[PDB]
RNA sequence: AUGGUUUGGCACCUCGAUGUCGGCUCGUCGCAUCCUGGGGCUGGAGCAGGUCCCAAGGGUUGGGCUGUUCGCCCAUUAAAGCGGCACGCGAGCUGGGUUUAGAACGUCGUGAGACAGUUCGGUCUCUAUCCGCCGCGCGCGUCAGAAGCUUGAGGAAACCUGUCCCUAGUACGAGAGGACCGGGACGGACGAACCUCUGGUAUACCAGUUGUCCCACCAGGGGCACGGCUGGAUAGCCACGUUCGGACAGGAUAACCGCUGAAAGCAUCUAAGCGGGAAACCUCUUCCAAGACCAGGCUUCUCACCCUCUAGGAGGGAUAAGGCCCCCCGCAGACCACGGGAUUGAUAGACCAGACCUGGAAGCCUAGUAAUAGGUGCAGGGAACUGGCACUAACCGGCCGAAAACUUAC
């Protein structure tokens, strides 16, 4: 029942799509560039998801220009306007930390068919 | 269940696991045993969860019990009388009674037994 | 999280391939340099035909770190390597080309030229 | 380290008086009719006939 | 003047502000407080207000405490604590039986929370005082965590009192100053205070208007 | 003229033992002040310095070389202070140097050998009695016995600082350059609390897997091999994480700037007085604190019953309010103490549900020659967290624990 649940649920954000580690998503992230708005899209693989309710976080990993990048977002962050799921991955793990040592051909994820 | 806060019972984790398994086997085989009070205190939740497995007695629960008990006659009795006997009791399958101290080392002794009231 | 005697890949085209951190500028007994911090470094590996040479004491700015770094909105950014860009006193690159992504922290630290030159800013 | 001096009798006795035993508290119980004293910690066991009374 | 209330530390959570920044907030159950006694200079020599908080069965109270509560005119509460004011002008706004609730504070106010620090038991100098240990290798013999030197040699001849050594740690009253009140939820009697407040969950705390930033 | 911080001189101190340098760990003090603070004169235009006063609150970096101190150098910094204390600190550590025994080089000696010359190697013992100090209890006292909440005499802690932005490219200045005073933001180092996030850990969690033995065999599991090894991993504890702090204001002052003016018909910041004036001092912020023996205050509860000697006091017993032990426990803890609960009960365990961790159980069916895959099925398993639930254990119980009066005043 998680005693702080009544405080938590007021700020809980709906409309989050269902997704699991291993999926490929694009996170639409609004940014500030000299006091103006725009959405920068981060497309990558969801490698982990640490459940906490409002304190939920997920991590998305992408390879960009030969350097791997990891970004961790709060699931209910208002700085994320919208999350879109592209493909569903087939993995045997809850956390894909082994992908930090794989590049290119070996770093691909099976698609849930 | 909850692990022990301090040092383990037999002097190591593996010895404590074997000790708990043997004590549970003895309890289910005889119905009551006498041992040191901390040993019975540690034994209560372990044996109660084994009895819970035996209560909803299916093949899966049977294999869950066998991965701890290792003695097959005790498993059979646990799944044929002990489980059915506690069918309509929700928890509290055992009780602990404190008895007189040991003489050689003044160790506090206790008796743990299965409840038989209903 | 870069400190003294740490080694960084050079994300520029000055001919330097690798630099060693000598000092983290920005206060006495300062310990670590994250993204956007300026360090004094010596060049350890260099391209044979580049303008810089081994043993040159230069100034660089950290643009990527392995240790994840928190942001104001509760998000985190993390890279697969520690990288730096060799600069001059006016906070401008000594090279003409930045390789790989950089963090957003270079904006609030007023590294506008590096941000503009970067292939992508995250 | 070793004691530099021999203890006086007063100091030795004052420290030694702290090594003592406390008397356990006893409560009455009726087992097989006759009343007898037992520690409260063993009251239930005595009532169940699990403690030997000489 | 300075407001105050008795409450309970519920736990820590997360919220986001209007600029989308995340705020780590401690949730305090600033429950209803009842004024039980007024300390006045003409009688006690100092001006203070005494508040009661918490719920207890009346059979759990002893006769003296029950008598004090009956003389005041209210039913007993678990916790009783005094708030020290400055002068009778600040003591005139409280009367016995008056009920204090969380809405005395406002959004964005600055508060000072007082609680009992968590217990750490017997702690070494490395933990209790942040001593740097000695080396872990290069010949160091069984001194990896010991404090080292204790004093001088002849002119000291003794150990100065106040010397920092190992001992019991924690369990002491601690005040955190200039904490910001992010939100005052009046429905649940809950205060959202940005930061960390002393003690364990379910502990008793006193929230007061800040003495510096107010 | 000071000092015993340098080498000295004396040999009063120890040869029935006073560890010899640096380094590490941990200090404490002085001010002859390195930075920050306040001033004065400038051969001070401003900037910036010179230089001199007052000021000890805090601060005062990391490396290369050498056994080093010392020193030189490299990057910084507001700054990289000088000294006392057995040139502080080996029953706290080291053993690189010096200072045994082995061996070698140069030199000296016929030789055994030698060298405030070099070189390589070379046992650092101890269960803390007393004082001291850091914590924690027991006893008694505080003129009846108790219980809540407190005042504080008196102490302890903390005290650092940078960059940038507005005022302002003005004052000054041939221009260049460059402000005073005052508000704001963001930092570094240090400290405290804390665990929402990030990260670490994880010896009763989940999964994979190697070798071997066992469960009669298959299937499914278990014991051992560092938890066998790997992949994760909630609680708790933590920092690399989060939040907060150093204040503002007042008082008396230092150097100094002054006002009103005598002795000394003027003058003189002075002998009478009155003001300003600093990170130093007192308050102010945080914490401890009535064993503060002047042992405090405000309240509330009990506020009574016998027996003995010779009734002078005493002794004994039984009680009240209340407390302790036993009992169930704790994120409280070495023990003790502290805190909560004790059937008029959710204290712990179990059980039920949720949260979370793992990641798709068994059995069966299907596909495949098989390895194996798919369905049943966000499956199964499970600790700490949350809520229910008296099912189990907190028990037909013991020990403590309340008043001489008198004097004077009203």
């Amino acid at each position: 029942m998680n005693t702080l649940d009544f405080v938590d649920q007021a700020s809980l954000r709906d409309d989050i799509p269902t997704f699991s580690p291993g999926d490929t998503v694009n996170v639409h992230v609004k940014v500030i560039e000299g006091s103006k708005e725009r959405i920068q899209v981060f497309k990558g693989v969801v490698i982990r998801r640490q459940g906490g309710g409002i304190s939920e976080t997920f991590t998305v990993r992408k390879e960009s220009y030969g350097v791997g990048v990891e970004r961790t977002f709060p699931v209910h962050s208002p700085n994320i306007d919208h999350i879109d799921v592209l493909t569903r991955g087939d993995v045997r793990r809850a956390k894909l930390y082994y992908l930090r040592e794989l590049r290119g051909k070996k770093a691909k994820i099976k698609e849930k068919r | 269940p909850k692990p022990t806060k301090g040092p383990r019972l037999g002097g190591s984790s593996s010895h404590q696991s074997a000790l708990l398994a043997n004590l549970a086997t003895s309890l289910f085989e005889h119905g009551r045993i006498k041992t040191t009070e901390p040993k019975a205190r540690a034994l209560r939740p372990y044996a109660e969860k084994l009895i819970t497995h035996a209560k909803k007695g299916a093949l899966h629960n049977r294999r869950e019990v066998m991965k701890k008990i290792r003695d097959k006659d005790v498993v059979h009795t646990l799944f044929a009388e002990i489980g059915p006997f506690y069918a309509d009791r929700n928890g509290g399958y055992t009780r602990i009674i404190k008895v007189e101290n040991r003489k050689g080392d003044n160790a506090p002794m206790a008796v743990i037994e299965l409840v038989r009231e209903k | 999280m870069i400190q003294q005697e740490s080694r960084l890949k050079v994300a520029d085209n000055t001919g330097a391939k690798e630099i060693l951190c000598i000092r983290v500028l920005g206060g006495s007994s300062r310990r670590y340099a994250g993204i956007g911090d300026v360090i004094v470094a010596t060049v350890k590996d260099a391209i044979p035909g580049g303008n810089v040479k081994r043993g040159d004491v230069v100034k660089a700015v950290v643009v990527r770190t392995v240790k994840e770094r928190r942001r104001a909105d509760g998000s985190y950014i993390k890279f697969d390597e520690n990288a730096a860009v060799i600069i001059k006193n006016d906070n401008d690159p000594r090279g003409t080309r930045i390789f790989g992504p950089v963090g957003r922290e270079l904006r609030e630290k007023k590294f506008m030229k590096i941000v503009s030159l970067a292939p992508e800013v995250l | 380290a070793v004691p530099k001096r021999r203890m006086s009798r007063a100091n030795t006795r004052s420290r030694r008086a702290q090594w003592k035993a406390e008397a356990p508290g006893l409560v009455t119980v009726s087992v097989a009719g006759q009343q007898r004293k037992v520690p409260r910690r063993l009251l239930k066991a005595a009532r169940l006939g699990l403690v030997d009374l000489d | 003047a300075r407001k105050g209330i008795l409450g309970t530390k519920l736990g820590m959570t997360q919220v986001f502000d209007e600029n989308n920044k995340v705020v780590p907030v401690t949730v305090v159950k600033a429950g209803p407080n009842v004024v039980t006694r007024i300390r006045t200079t003409e009688r006690d020599g100092y001006s203070a207000v005494q508040l009661a908080y918490g719920e207890i069965s009346p059979r759990k109270v002893i006769k003296p405490v029950a008598g004090q509560f009956a003389a005041a005119g209210v039913n007993p509460r678990r916790h009783v604590a005094e708030l020290r004011l400055d002068d009778e002008a600040a003591v005139a706004e409280y009367e016995v039986g008056q009920e204090l609730t969380a809405e005395i504070f406002s959004d964005g106010a600055y508060v000072d929370v007082t609680g009992t620090s968590k217990g750490k038991g017997f702690a070494g100098t490395m933990k209790r005082h942040g001593f740097r240990g000695q080396g872990a290798a290069h010949g160091a013999q069984a001194v990896h965590r010991r404090p080292g030197s204790i004093g001088g040699c002849a002119t000291p001849g003794r150990v100065f009192k106040g010397t920092r050594m190992s001992g019991r740690m924690g369990n002491d009253r601690v005040t955190t100053q200039n904490l910001k009140v992010h939100k005052v939820d009046a429905e649940n009697g809950v205060l959202l205070i940005k930061g960390a407040i002393p003690g364990r969950n379910g502990g008793l705390v006193v929230v007061r208007s800040a003495i510096k930033r107010g």
